[PDB]
RNA sequence: AGAACUGGCGCUGCGGGAUGAACCGAACGCCGGGUUAAGGCGCCCGAUGCCGACGCUCAUCAGACCCCAGAAAAGGUGUU
RNA sequence: UAGCCCUGAAAAUGGAUGGCGCUGGAGCGUCGGGCCCAUACCCGGCCGUCGCCGGCGUCGAGAGUGGACGGGAGCGGCGGCCCGGAGCCCCGCGGACGCUACGCCGCGACGAGUAGGAGGGCCGCUGCGGUGAGCCUUGAAGCCUAGGGCGCGGGCCCGG
């Protein structure tokens, strides 16, 4: 751990298994993106046992632990120096990401501004030479 | 009839000074009373047999 | 909600008489226990004094 | 009634309420065999309503105690009178048992009516139970234990399996 | 009486019920009456300002039984840990649905 | 399940206005401080009236106000209306009463200010009487609209008096059968 | 095939009825511990591997659990 | 007379107390002590909805469910020679967090759902006005990926 973020609790999650669409195994035209089944007879909507679960608000995560990374921070993706400085009074709570378009020259500079301000960047060594 | 003999009994408690409680109540459970089996002893009855 | 009847001193937060009710039924059931063990020995004491 | 467990004899007395017409009704008495006192004062209003014009609303019970046999150690011979119902009609019945207590002899009836006659315990009405002395028994199964210097052995004893090792190297003698 | 079991409770039946599973309502909330202030602040109008005074009106059915009862939330008891018998026929008939007149104290101690 | 019946869980009143007026939203913030904090019931009436719609805020004319302030006792109180004060042409001379309202119209506040009265907004009402002491809060005829005379039983029921939707008043527009005993019937 | 009264299914999963639309329990946010209902506890199959109580019954077509999935009159010195 | 059994009692693929089997019972009748487990019930966690509300006092000087002064008379108390009197803080110049008020906080109860109806979407696609002193040949869009995550989800972000 390069940096330590205030109090990090035991992150419990209710499920770690990524809800899939019904019949998404059987076809490849059907993406695994969740669509709730609204057929009149099917056994997922009617909620039989031993079948594909369907998401509801009971699976929601704890409010004090929501959007927590496994490192204990919460990401905030930035593009340059001028919006890295807005995270100065949040550096023990939030962490910065560099957006995927930022060129390897400018990405080199906004991580050296991050080290002076002691803000955690999740991807410091990306697009190096 | 009750309204009539209720209002006159209401002002009877003003002159006499009481708490007569003119509101009516349902049947309470029976009071803890006392029976008397004076002299004799209770009658043994037993179920009669079946004859058609 | 800590449980009355399961700890003291929540009973006593809700009922101050409950303590003085309680050592009375510790004091008197100990004096009925000192009585009966002394009495049951005193029966077989003289019965053993006989033999 | 379920006849749940061993029964328990109750003496139940009770009387219909004093009307303005009738003061001090005579306070009848029955002899209810029931597993507890709540069933026992429930069968009183079953049997009294078939015999007198009384019911639980216009009556009350004025005693319900367990009445128990005086001699729990002495072996007694009981003869009881039955009024069970069958699948076709209903029959009167005399029937003899042999137990150390009255409620144990009528318990031995309800089991025995269900065994032999398949008669469920709500359909059978006990009329009267009393001890009889010997040489007035008529049943030769009860009569055959009236024998001074009686003796018999216990042949072919079988019990306690799985209690010991289920797997043993030992064929268990039945004596 | 097909749907209920009831009977006449003795003194430690209500004493165990009011303390252990007893809850009160003030306006719409089911609160734990863990203080004698909470009984007095609402129902103190009737002079039943403490816990063991509340337990007295509700056993010896007194003048203000109604407002002392309706202060209480319905007692959300647990499942009876001895098991029941048949749940559908009468207690006389062998089951347990109906009046049983003192055996409800034996049932509360499994429920409560 | 419990059987505690449904539809008792939800109430269907308003907890903020649906307006995006940034001057009504600060009047809301002023009064929902005063509602939950000063313990006077005037500030609860005025607060839920700021939430109300435009139909639930009918205009109050100039001679409903001064007819409702010729009454005995109203000689020095202030008139609150949550909504506009228009002016009547019917009234000839205006007393010197003190009013307090959202959005008094142009010709009305020329006649209130010639009379010597004082018009107030709800800011300087709140500084004046925070409890709402000595105010006569008025309302307009909220069932005075042209829409409410179309509502009722039915226009073709017995004694309906409901005024049906015709596209143009005149002869031969909904007047033939059902409206006279010669042609058909009369309801 | 058609009515009445209440519930249900349709819209509704779960435990039990081997299987099941409606029967019996029972209604559902996502979990941990506790306990039970209806049902059960030889082995599939969680729990009688209790030194369970009392009787009844032998079938060369035994019998075995609401709805519920097979039977009657008549007869039997077969036993009780 | 009525319990169990038997006779009465015959159908087409091979077959059904569910099966295997079961006869001091794994059968029938009447019962007892245990024991087994539903998403039900009880206690606890967490999400959400609904209901009743809370804080504009950031008031480390704010303090108030009764409040001042200044006079007519009395004490108990604080400094006696029985005469007696407002001190505005200061040796420390100090004292967390907060409140997008459309935000935050707290308590309590509840959560099935086809057709249908509403709400929220910092879910998504294309185009416009504004706006990021945005991003980019030191590599955009797209496409690929046993790479790393977040979101209950629609989805999104990051590495290669
Ligand atoms: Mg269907």
């Amino acid at each position: 751990a390069a940096l330590r973020p205030l109090v990090k609790p035991k992150i419990v999650k209710k499920r770690t298994k990524k809800f899939i669409r019904h019949q998404s195994d059987r076809y490849v035209k059907i993406k695994r993106n969740w669509r709730k089944p609204r057929g009149i007879d099917n056994r997922v909507r009617r909620r039989f046992k031993g079948q594909i679960l369907m998401p509801n608000i009971g699976y929601g995560s704890n409010k004090k632990t929501k959007h927590m990374l496994p490192s204990g921070f919460r990401k905030f993706l930035v593009h340059n120096v001028k919006e890295l400085e807005v995270l100065l009074m949040c550096n023990k709570s939030y962490c910065a990401e560099i957006a995927h378009n930022v060129s390897s020259k400018n990405r080199k500079a906004i991580v050296e501004r991050a080290a002076q301000l002691a803000i955690r960047v999740t991807n410091p060594n990306a697009r190096l030479r | 009839k009750r309204v009539k003999e209720n209002d006159q009994k209401k002002k009877e408690a003003k002159e006499k000074g009481t708490w007569v409680q003119l509101k009516r109540q349902p049947a309470p459970p029976r009071e803890a009373h006392f029976v008397r089996t004076n002299g004799k002893e209770p009658e043994l009855l037993e179920p009669i047999p079946y004859e058609f | 909600k800590k449980n009355p009847l399961k700890n003291l001193r929540i009973m006593l937060k809700l009922n101050p008489y409950a303590k003085t009710m309680r050592r009375n039924t510790i004091l008197r059931q100990a004096r009925n226990h000192k009585l009966r063990v002394d009495k049951a020995a005193a029966a077989a004491a003289a019965l053993q004094a006989k033999s | 009634m379920k006849a749940s467990g061993t029964l328990r004899e109750y003496k139940v007395v009770g009387r219909c309420l004093p009307t303005p017409k009738c003061h001090t009704p005579p306070l009848y008495r029955m002899r209810i065999f029931a597993p507890n006192h709540v069933v026992a004062k429930s069968r009183f209003w079953y049997f009294v309503s078939q015999l007198k014009k009384m019911k639980k609303s216009s009556g009350e019970i004025v005693y319900c105690g367990q009445v128990f046999e005086k001699s729990p150690l002495r072996v007694k011979n009981f003869g009881i009178w039955l009024r069970y119902d069958s699948r076709s009609g209903t029959h009167n019945m005399y029937r003899e048992y042999r137990d150390l207590t009255t409620a144990g002899a009528v318990t031995q009836c309800y089991r025995d009516m269900g065994a032999r006659h398949r008669a469920r315990a709500h359909s059978i009405q006990i009329m009267k139970v009393e001890e009889i002395a010997a040489s007035k028994c008529r049943r030769p199964a009860v009569k055959q234990f009236h024998d001074s210097k009686i003796k018999f052995p216990l042949p072919h004893r079988v019990l306690r399996r799985q209690h010991k090792p289920r797997f043993t190297t030992k064929r268990p003698n039945t004596f | 009486e097909p749907y209920i079991a009831w009977g006449y409770p003795n003194l430690k039946s209500v004493n165990e019920l009011i303390y252990k599973r007893g809850y009160g309502k003030i306006n719409k909330k089911r609160i734990a009456l863990t203080d004698n202030a909470l009984i007095a602040r609402s129902l103190g109008k009737y002079g039943i300002i403490c816990m063991e005074d509340l337990i007295h009106e509700i056993y010896t059915v007194g003048k203000r039984f109604k407002e002392a009862n309706n202060f209480l939330w319905p007692f959300k008891l647990s499942s009876p840990r001895g098991g029941m018998k048949k749940k559908t026929t009468h207690f006389v008939e062998g089951g347990d649905a109906g009046n049983r007149e003192d055996q409800i104290n034996r049932l509360i101690r499994r429920m409560n | 399940g419990v059987d505690i019946r449904h539809n008792k869980d939800r109430k269907v009143r308003r907890k903020e206005p649906k307006s995006q007026d940034i001057y009504l939203r600060l009047l809301v913030k002023l009064y929902r401080f005063l509602a939950r904090r000063t313990n006077s019931t005037f500030n609860q009436v005025v607060l839920k009236r700021l939430f109300m719609s435009r139909t639930n805020r009918p205009p109050l004319s100039l001679s409903r106000m001064i007819r409702k302030m010729k009454l005995p006792g109203r000689e020095n109180k202030t008139a609150v209306v949550v909504g506009t004060i228009t002016d009547d042409v019917r009234v000839q001379e205006v007393p010197k009463l003190k009013v307090c309202a959202l959005r008094v119209t142009s010709r009305a506040r020329s006649r209130i200010l010639r009379a010597g009265g004082k018009i107030l907004t709800f800011d300087q009402l709140a500084l004046d009487s925070p409890k709402g002491c000595g105010t006569v809060l008025l309302s307009g005829p909220r069932k005075g609209r042209e829409v409410y005379r179309h509502f009722g039983k039915a226009p073709g029921t017995p004694h309906s008096h409901t005024k049906p939707y015709v596209r143009s008043k005149g002869r031969k527009f909904e007047r033939a059968r059902g409206r006279r005993a010669s042609r058909g019937y009369k309801n």
